[PDB]
């Protein structure tokens, strides 16, 4: 590996084809370094545009994109340093047990145009195979009876459900 | 161990272990005639032009360039391989074993004084030796070979028909390759001995017989390793639908390889019904290597997720609503720096 | 396709005279195997997270497709009581047949094994120390809407809370959410079903000279086969040497010429193998971010209704479905664009 | 900018003595032109969309 020794031990035909082996050998190792290094920069140009979207939309806001901050209803995202990068911790609520219930866009007293109708306020109308309707939050079955300041008094709409009764809400 | 550079191998799947096969080197693919002899380097009257011989496309024979006495010529002896008619070579490699490109040979004779025989200067592709006509009288005969052509191929022992049905790394007309051969009724152009379909060698022609080249499918295997006395073998490129001594001296059945979509399986259970949810040893194409009780090949499966999209309710119907939720944690790593 | 490369067998086939001279190069054989095995890990990491996104929950009560011909075009073709398990759909079979293979060779043999899909038949191949291993899930054998990692056809328009009865009820509420019909009758939905059916039957008439989606599949098939062929052309030719056999070169020349012509086969073959590894890592580094784009189109176009302009195609997004293509995934986007004003 | 590369003229300009020795390398001139033309296709596909 010494360039003086190679040229002071051989003739100038052999000491110039064996100095073209150290040099051509070392030029390849250095060139393969530079190609693999530029291959990593060109990959991280676009990985940075993905990291900046997860900071602005998962960590510093509440996002409306399905599956972007992990699967499920997004509660919280926090972020930590890792060796040579960043690690995101995503916390989400996924469903566990289910239940089949009846549901409707809203309720009307009679099937004539001009009857009093209700829809639910901030949730859904459910029944669970009962003779009377109930209120639940829209992503969890947790039923409540119907009340003033729990429903909204509206006009009709496309296909509300008729009770042929009057509402118990005074 | 020598492939993995370990002494205590942990359980895993270790790929692309290979199998050795013989070697068959063909310099020429057709039989030849016999060579001429040497012209004895003796002249009639006083002195005449020494007779030459052209050696090409023939079979030189053993030690028929010296006198049958086994004392005189022995200065051209090197080792147990000793049939070497050259002394100093220019500039080709001196030892003659196998084939040489078809020289022209001229011989000669001279009186030997001082018991020392001198070297005339050589142009390249001229190599010479010298023997003794008679040693106690000190008269030596010599010969120099002038390789006028490259590729005439004087060769001993005309080549013979190869063995059809065994993997072996051939070398036929400057092209080395590996595979098996079989007899074919396919005929191609007489200009060519080799034939390519695209870029793969498909036919060879040896001694006028055309052999279709096939890839030998048992050259590579994976090991489904569990311990010293329990492992399984998977030959990822072999089709054992129909049709072995390497495996009779490792494990019990000669035959009884299972034909899978992954390859031919040996001494491992194939259970395509059963599924695994955590595959720590994947095989590829949806499969998993179970290496915990014994060796078994099962199917991979994934846990199913849901969506936060809820279709809005426009008429009275049934809906499937959740009763409770599970909090999960998802770690996501992304590389940002070097 | 994953690869497994034995560096010594490619370069110095059986010659022990050659294997001594590879030892003098500065960790070459260790470096080639560490990069192939490292890039095969990253590809198995991305395909595994992809099929954890494809795998979705389906209803136990399957809704009927009224006049939408979904099961004809997208669902796997209904298996007979025989030895014909065609796991692909009708579109997935049309996408493999319209893509031509390049010619005879080693990638053409590999591609036709996947296109034929014969049951319990291996497609892996070995030549000269280079094995072609299937990946962890191998989409080219599968159907998107059937099997163990099966996608949900219904999760994107029936949503996460199941219960709507038919596709006519589902597409009626999607037209309401798009703001084009207040209450959809049967003639408004049948007009949407006829347009859906004619646009999907027109996929059968795609030509590779006109369709920009088939040209993208053909560009992947042409660069896979040009990469295999550089790796097979690298071991049929001397690189300035006299032959390709390392024993013949050293038993025919002197040790000054038989060591500069063994440095031509070896330096020649080291370049072909190194150019393979660089082009292979160049494709892995591209697909790290293409996977983050595929996972967004599955979660927001296919399994939800998105509010992003132009993300699921141009216009008011009705539906997105997804099929397997050769070496990738194909999304079908259906949208309403305005016509008269 | 798109490129169009003739591999023989870059390396072995007019020399027929040189063009015989490029033939011994393992499909070099075919490989360079297929990668330039292949990368010029992908760039024309992205600019068109
Ligand atoms: C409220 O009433 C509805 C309607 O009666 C109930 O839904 C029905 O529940 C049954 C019992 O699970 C379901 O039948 C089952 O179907 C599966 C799959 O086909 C089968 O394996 C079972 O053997 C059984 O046949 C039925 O599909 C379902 N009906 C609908 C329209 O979804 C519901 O459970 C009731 N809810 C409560 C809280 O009582
Ligand atoms: C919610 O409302 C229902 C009906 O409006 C109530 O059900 C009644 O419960 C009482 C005793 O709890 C019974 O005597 C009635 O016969 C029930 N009515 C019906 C129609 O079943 C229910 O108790 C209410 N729950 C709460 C917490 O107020
Ligand atoms: C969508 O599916 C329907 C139902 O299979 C197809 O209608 C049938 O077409 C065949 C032609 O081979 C006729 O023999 C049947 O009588 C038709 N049935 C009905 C109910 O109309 C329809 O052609 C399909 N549409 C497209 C565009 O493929
Ligand atoms: C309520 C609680 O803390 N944990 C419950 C657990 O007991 C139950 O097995 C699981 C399945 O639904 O749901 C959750
Ligand atoms: C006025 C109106 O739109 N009525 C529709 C009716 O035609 C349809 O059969 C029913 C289905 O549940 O939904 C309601
Ligand atoms: C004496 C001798 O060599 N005979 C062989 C003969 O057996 C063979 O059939 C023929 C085919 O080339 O070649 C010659
Ligand atoms: C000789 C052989 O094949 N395997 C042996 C095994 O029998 C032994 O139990 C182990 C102890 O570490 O060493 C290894
Ligand atoms: C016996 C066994 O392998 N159990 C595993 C469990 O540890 C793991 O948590 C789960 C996936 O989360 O898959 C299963
Ligand atoms: C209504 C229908 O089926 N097709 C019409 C077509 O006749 C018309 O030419 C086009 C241009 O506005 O709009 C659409
Ligand atoms: C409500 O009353 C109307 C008018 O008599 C009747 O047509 C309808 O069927 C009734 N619906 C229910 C649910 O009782
Ligand atoms: C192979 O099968 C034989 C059956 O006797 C037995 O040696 C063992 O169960 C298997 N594995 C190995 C490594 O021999
Ligand atoms: C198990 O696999 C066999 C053959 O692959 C098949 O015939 C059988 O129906 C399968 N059984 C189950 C329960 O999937």
């Amino acid at each position: 590996t010494n360039f003086k020794v190679i040229s002071q031990r051989l003739d100038k035909l052999e000491a110039d084809v064996q100095m073209d082996r150290l040099i051509n050998g070392r030029m390849n190792v250095l060139q393969l370094f530079v190609t693999n290094y530029k291959l990593k920069i060109a990959e991280l140009r676009n990985t940075h545009r993905y990291v900046q979207s997860l900071i602005n939309e998962c960590v510093y806001a509440q996002s409306l994109r399905n599956g972007f901050c992990g699967q499920g209803l997004h509660v919280l995202s926090l972020m930590q340093n890792a060796p040579s990068g960043i690690m995101f911790f995503h916390y989400s609520l996924i469903p566990n047990n289910t239940i089949t219930v009846k549901t409707t866009p809203g309720l009307c007293e009679s099937d004539e145009l001009g009857s009093k109708c209700i829809v639910a306020k901030d949730g859904v109308l459910v029944s669970a195979n009962l003779s009377y309707w109930q209120w639940s939050p829209r992503n969890l079955y947790k039923p409540e009876n119907l009340t003033f300041a729990n429903v909204i008094a509206v006009s009709r709409g496309a296909n509300y459900t008729t009770l042929n009764k009057t509402f118990d809400i005074p | 161990q020598c492939k993995l550079r370990l002494f205590d191998i942990p359980p895993g799947v270790y790929s692309n272990s290979e199998v050795e096969y013989p070697t068959a080197l063909y310099t020429v693919v057709h039989n030849m005639s016999a060579c001429p002899e040497r012209p004895d380097s003796y002249c009639g009257s006083n002195s005449c032009p020494f007779k030459r011989a052209v050696f090409s496309n023939c079979i030189v024979n053993y030690t028929t360039w010296v006198n049958p006495d086994q004392r005189d010529f022995q200065h051209l002896i090197l080792s147990n391989g000793k049939f070497n008619p050259f002394t100093e070579c220019n500039g080709l490699n001196r030892i003659v074993d196998g084939c040489v490109p078809g020289f022209v040979l001229r011989v000669g004779r001279g009186k030997a004084v001082n018991r020392t025989i001198v070297t005339p200067y050589l142009k390249p592709y001229e190599c010479f030796g010298w023997s003794w006509n008679d040693n106690q009288d000190s008269i030596y005969d010599w010969w120099i070979a002038d390789f006028v052509s490259t590729g005439a191929f004087v060769c001993e022992s005309n080549p013979e028909a190869p063995k059809t049905g065994v993997c072996v790394t051939y070398t036929v007309e400057k092209v080395t390759f590996q595979g098996v051969l079989y007899e074919s009724n396919f005929t191609f152009a007489q200009y060519y001995n080799l034939l390519y379909v695209g870029s793969q060698l498909r036919y060879v022609r040896i001694l006028g017989k055309v052999y279709e080249v096939s890839s030998c499918f048992e050259a590579s295997y994976d090991v489904l390793y569990r311990n010293n006395q329990s492992f399984g073998l998977l030959y990822r490129s072999f089709d054992c639908n129909q049709l072995s001594a390497r495996f009779v001296d490792r494990l019990l059945p000669s035959h009884n390889g299972t034909a899978t979509v992954l390859g031919c399986l040996f001494n491992a259970s194939y259970a395509p019904n059963d599924t695994m949810v955590n595959c720590t040893n994947p095989l590829g194409d949806g499969f998993c290597a179970d290496l915990l009780g014994n060796v078994a090949v099962r199917r991979m499966t994934f846990e199913k997720h849901d969506t936060t999209y809820v279709a809005p309710v426009t008429n009275e119907r049934y809906t499937e609503m959740p009763l409770d939720h599970q909090l999960i944690l998802t770690e996501q790593f992304l590389q940002t720096t070097m | 396709p994953k690869f497994s490369v034995s560096c010594e067998t490619y370069i110095c086939d059986v010659s022990k005279a050659c294997k001594n001279l590879l030892f003098r190069y500065g960790g070459f054989c260790q470096k080639v195997e560490a990069d192939i095995r490292g890039a095969g890990i990253l590809l198995d990491g991305d395909v595994s997270s992809l099929y954890s996104t494809i795998a979705a929950k389906t209803s136990s009560v399957v809704p009927t497709t009224d006049r939408f011909n979904v099961s004809q075009f997208f669902l796997p073709k209904t298996q007979s009581s025989a030895n014909k398990y065609e796991s692909r759909s009708a579109i997935e079979d049309l996408l493999f047949s319209k893509i031509e293979t390049t010619g005879p060779g080693f990638y053409g043999d590999y591609y036709n094994c996947k296109k034929n899909a014969i049951q319990d038949l291996t497609c892996a191949q070995y030549h000269n120390g280079i094995l072609v291993i299937p990946p962890i899930m191998d989409a080219e054998t599968l159907g998107m809407y059937g099997g163990i990692a099966a996608a949900s056809v219904t999760l994107g328009i029936f949503g996460g809370q199941a219960g709507m009865a038919t596709w006519s009820v589902a597409m009626a509420g999607r037209l309401n959410a798009l703001g084009v019909v207040q209450n959809a009758l049967v003639d408004d939905v049948n007009k949407l079903a006829n347009g859906f059916n004619q646009l999907t039957a027109s996929v059968s008439k795609l030509a590779l000279t006109t369709s920009s989606a088939l040209q993208a599949i053909q560009a992947v098939v042409n660069q896979n086969a040009a990469q295999v062929e550089s790796l097979v052309s690298g071991i049929t030719e001397n690189f300035g040497a006299i032959s390709t056999n390392f024993k013949v070169i050293s038993q025919r020349l002197d040790k000054l010429e038989a060591d500069v012509q063994m440095d031509r086969l070896i330096n020649g073959r080291m370049n072909v193998l190194q150019l393979f590894v660089t082009n292979y890592k160049l494709k892995i580094a591209e697909l790290r971010n293409t996977h983050r784009y595929v996972q967004s189109l599955i979660n927001e176009c296919v399994y939800a209704q998105s509010l992003r302009n132009g993300f699921c195609g141009q216009g008011l997004h009705v539906l997105s479905l997804m099929q397997n293509a050769p070496s990738g995934i194909m999304f079908f986007h259906y949208s309403l664009i305005p016509n008269n004003t």
